[PDB]
């Protein structure tokens, strides 16, 4: 119910002073206002890191003063325990302790006997500290252009970016989160350089007249402390003119950008408070955009500070999705950064829960309720994928509280008190099963009763702000998972903890041998088919659902299931559906029109298979139907889900070309854009599997035929052929298929190769109003994916042939496209970026030799992030097959030396997805020395952020994780 | 010099205002 957490607080003042570019400093003097809980509260614990404090003070009483840091290395430098376990479990521990969740000391001021006798008398104080932040080596940003005489005063900016906890590295507080307190503000800034926070505009003139301004922003609304952030030197733009008070920053010659990007955001707004029930329940929402992210997604209080890739300026139309997508997030969290708050870290996962599912309401009402629904699938695909590559994604509320583990799902590290153990696979995959857990609720309660809990829980919540700080009866604004349980049961309550302990608590993904039989083909049992699974290294048993079955025409059965799962079940039977000429279409869903005898239709009165097509429970189902079911579903079904699934099941096994036929037939007409990208890749496997069967044409140049009309289009497609943006996915991704499209003999594309060589000259001017772009990028794709592994059958690398002879032309034209970009550039060189990952793809057929000093020159410093992110999946990938063991030190080197967090981030996570090294498979001999700064820079030089060490701990994961590593 | 002499990389100073600039 309460914090066992001492010391309640109320206000807090900040003054950022001296705020340097040159040093690249900044000082600055903090006021707390405490109400202490007990007598003898004498050694006060705050905490921050790379902080040197100037003087500590309490009432004109410079006290004690605790400085450790154990978020450094282990206590002995040369700890020879080098192995994963101990590490894992020391660290734990250690951070654990830097936490002040319990007596622990980071910053202990120690009170004097004269105060503490002011304490036995009053528990009412004041604490006023100088400090000053260094250059910030892990807190903090100071994007500077590299020029420093005259465009460092204009052409810079400085904010944080940082994790959750990351005020901690910013200036020194609590346990940042869960202290619910009010700050006033003091901002230092140049007279033209504005500097944005949390709260409100509450005292600036042109302020202290003598050469700078400075910005009191002032939160009166009760917040926590891990909601503050100041983003330095922007330009104001309010993009008001529909709701008069949302506020936009951003750097210069960037800003007529927002004026396309930022709308959309009051319909959003709109959406969120028919949800709610309430206003936007702040003063006013602030929003900055910056060249760089910690966390592209990054939301705060009353502001969302985020990255200056989301602009989408009205001509670039593939971040239609993307940017209100993540402005999306950008919402959501916010109100659940705002004010629902977790009460420990393992209380947190209803915050993203709902905060995710939201937005994933947003997602229907907004655009494409299949595309939803596809979003879903997508959500099981990463979820799935992840605890079948790993163990569980568990919703803690339980502790191993005196120094106990109870953790299975220490499958790598530990999680139960913790967010800094985490992993990115693991952090997002924790979200994902957040969105998918509130999906259970849904389909166990109403969505009017989510709507009935949300409303009682703001409520609650700004009912228990904005007041004079009700004493001791306050902290209604954590709204953690037991409490909120309790509110959903009171609202309805059902049998949600077999939901809780099923899901929130038992972190297993399902598969399904939901085994078909066929009774009724004159059987005298009717309609049955048997329940089955076990699969165990990861498995989980959930017995009693239902099933959803479709019948030739008529009714959607649903049937039940248990647990002790050898079961075999029936059908609520469909009719004797015989005479089936004459029964043409006795309704199979409303007024859909069909007629097939073309399946083995003399006692088939089936059609399809289905468990929840509403996606209820995390499955993996696997069973077979009769292959003329598959298809024919894929002539229509009434779910993306059902029609992708059978995508997948037909992209296993067939080849007739009837099933050629049905994929083009699905192709062509109004049913769904990604269906039909898939559809392509199953022509792709299909005419794959055309080789001694090559019975229908070269493929799909008869869809662009008969589907492309410009004007009437004489033998080729080429012109204008946009707005209708069914057509604009499909153009972009078709041609990538056909280049799939191979039969064995040299697996001779050379028709589709001259063809595409033919879409690449036929570009257009400026008719398209829509900047040609993509459509360049995938059609640069698909010559990558004109993969030609065997040309050089013995030594042909090397100049030899000039190499021969289509491959040329492919570099001809990949050559055009790097130099264009080098000249035209069109937007992030994402024709620069499909290019890198061209010509890496041709260095894993030894066309261009295995050399990475291209992609090395790409990997540079002052070049966009995609660019550079593509070269270093790039050269992670030739460190993988190639032995380069020199750059995989430069790589460390620079994991170690660079400004931007993003690059390391990625790095890391691709480096971990990709590794070279492989574990137990010691061609390269990590042993040497390899293994010994591995270990360093676990422990050194990682001190900046959290996430750099996880994916460091991600690394000691795979490369020799779960012991010694055959070193000594 | 003859077949394909790829521009090398400038890299600059500011990217964004530049891939991002219509």
């Amino acid at each position: 119910f309460e914090s066992p957490r001492p010391y309640k607080l109320t206000h807090q003042v900040v003054c950022i002073n001296n705020i340097n570019f040159q040093r690249k400093s900044v000082v600055g003097f903090v006021e707390l206002t405490i109400f202490p809980t007990v007598a003898n509260l004498n050694r006060i614990k705050l905490n921050s890191k790379q902080c040197r404090i100037y003087r500590v003070r309490i009432n004109d009483l410079e006290a004690a003063f605790i400085y450790n840091d154990p978020t450094l290395e282990v206590c002995h430098s040369e700890s020879k325990q080098r192995n994963l376990n101990y590490f894992s479990n020391a660290y734990a521990a250690a951070v654990s302790a830097v936490d002040p969740d319990a007596g622990n000391g980071e910053l202990c001021i120690k009170v004097p006997s004269e105060l503490w006798k002011h304490v036995d008398e009053l528990k009412v104080l004041k604490i006023h500290i100088n400090f000053s932040l260094d250059q910030p080596k892990g807190g903090l940003h100071f994007v500077v252009p590299s020029v420093e005489g005259s465009m460092a005063e204009r052409g810079a900016h400085v904010f944080s970016c940082g994790y959750q906890n990351s005020t901690r590295f910013w200036f020194p507080c609590v346990d940042s989160y869960s202290e619910l307190c009010t700050w006033k503000l003091e901002f230092t800034v140049d007279a033209a350089m504005v500097a944005v926070s949390n709260g409100d505009l509450v005292e600036t003139v042109y302020t202290h007249d003598m050469r700078k301004k400075t910005f009191h922003y002032m939160l009166t609304i009760p917040t926590a402390a891990s909601n503050i952030s100041l983003a330095i030197g922007p330009f104001e733009i309010l993009v008001d003119p529909y709701m008069h008070e949302v506020t936009h920053f951003c750097l210069p010659q960037l800003l007529p950008l927002l004026k396309h990007t930022t709308s959309y955001l009051h319909e959003v707004f709109e959406f969120y408070e028919e949800i709610l029930t309430c206003r936007y329940p702040y003063s006013c929402f602030k929003t900055v955009f910056i060249d760089e992210a910690y966390v592209e997604v990054a939301a705060y209080a009353s502001m969302s500070i985020f990255s200056t890739n989301l602009l989408h300026s009205a001509m670039i139309i593939d971040e239609t999705p993307l940017t209100r997508r993540c402005l999306a997030q950008s919402l959501a969290q916010q109100f659940f950064g705002c004010f629902i708050s977790r009460m420990s870290w393992s209380d947190e996962w209803v915050l993203k829960g709902i905060s995710g599912y939201i937005y994933g309401l947003w997602m229907k009402k907004t655009f494409g309720v299949n595309e939803y629904r596809h979003w879903i699938k997508e959500e099981l695909d990463k979820i799935v994928a992840y605890e079948l590559k790993t163990g569980g994604v568990l919703l803690h509320p339980i502790f191993g509280g005196g120094k106990e583990k109870d953790n299975p799902a220490s499958h790598l590290h530990f999680s139960i008190k913790h967010p800094h153990t985490l992993s990115w696979e693991y952090y997002s995959m924790f979200q994902c099963k957040a969105h998918l857990v509130m999906r259970l609720i849904e389909n166990r309660i109403s969505m009017e009763f989510m709507l009935q809990v949300f409303n009682k829980l703001l409520s609650l919540a700004s009912t228990a702000s904005s007041q004079k700080f009700q004493s001791h009866m306050w902290s209604q604004m954590l709204v953690s998972t037991s409490g909120f349980l309790k509110s959903i049961s009171n609202v309805s309550g059902k049998d949600i903890q077999p939901l809780i302990k099923q899901w929130v608590d038992q972190s297993g993904v399902v598969k399904f041998y939901g085994s078909f039989a066929f009774n009724r083909k004159r059987n005298v049992l009717e309609l049955e088919i048997k329940q089955d699974y076990t699969s165990p290294g990861t498995q989980k048993y959930v017995g009693p659902l239902k099933v959803t079955v479709q019948e030739l025409d008529g009714s959607f059965n649903h049937t039940l299931q248990i647990e002790e799962n050898s079961l075999k079940h029936d059908i609520p039977c469909h009719s004797k559906s015989r005479r089936n000429k004459k029964k043409k279409i006795p309704l199979m869903n409303g007024e859909e029109v069909d007629m097939d005898l073309s399946a083995m239709d003399a006692d088939s009165p089936l059609l399809w298979i289905r468990i929840d097509p509403d996606m209820s429970v995390l499955r993996k189902v696997e069973f077979e139907q009769a292959d003329f079911m598959w298809q024919y579903q894929l002539r229509y079904e009434r779910d993306v889900v059902a029609q992708q699934e059978s995508i997948l099941a037909l992209e296993k096994f067939p080849t007739p070309a009837s099933r050629l036929a049905l994929t083009d037939i699905l192709e062509q007409e109004q049913c769904f854009y990604r269906v039909r990208m898939s559809a392509c890749f199953c022509l792709a496997k299909i005419a794959n599997s055309m080789v001694s069967t090559w019975t229908g044409p070269p493929a799909m140049k008869s869809l662009f035929t008969r589907m492309f009309c410009c004007k009437s289009c004489p033998n080729i497609v080429k012109t204008n052929n946009f707005m209708s943006f069914q057509s604009y996915f499909l153009q972009k991704t078709m041609p990538v298929a056909m280049a799939l499209l191979r039969d064995v003999h040299n697996l001779c594309p050379k028709e589709v190769l001259t063809f595409i060589l033919d879409l690449i000259k036929y570009n257009d001017n400026r008719k398209n109003k829509f900047s040609d772009n993509y459509y360049r990028a995938e059609m640069i794709d698909a010559l990558a994916n004109s993969v030609t592994p065997a040309v050089s059958v013995n030594n042909e690398v090397r100049t030899l042939d000039n190499l021969n002879p289509d491959v040329r032309l492919i570099l001809e034209e990949i050559t055009r496209f790097l130099n264009m970009e080098k000249l035209l550039p069109s937007y992030r060189h994402t024709i620069t970026v499909s290019c890198l990952r061209a010509i890496r793809v041709l260095q894993k057929n030894g066309h261009v030799p295995s050399d990475p000093a291209l992609f090395k020159s790409y990997a540079e410093y002052g070049h966009f992030v995609d660019i550079r992110i593509a070269a270093l999946e790039a050269v992670v990938d030739y460190t993988k097959v190639d032995r380069s063991y020199e750059e995989l030190q430069w790589l460390l080197n620079m994991i170690q030396n660079d400004p931007v967090p993003y690059v390391r981030h990625k790095i890391l996570n691709m480096l971990t997805k990709n590794p070279p090294f492989t574990k137990n498979m010691e061609s390269p001999l990590c042993n040497e020395a390899l293994v010994d700064q591995l270990w360093k820079l676990m422990n050194s030089g990682t001190s900046h952020d959290w996430r750099l060490r996880c994916g460091a701990v991600d690394l000691y994961f795979t490369l020799f994780g779960l012991s010694r590593p055959s070193c000594l | 010099v003859s077949t394909f002499p790829l521009i090398a990389a400038r890299p600059f100073t500011i990217p964004y205002l530049t891939a991002l600039l219509p």
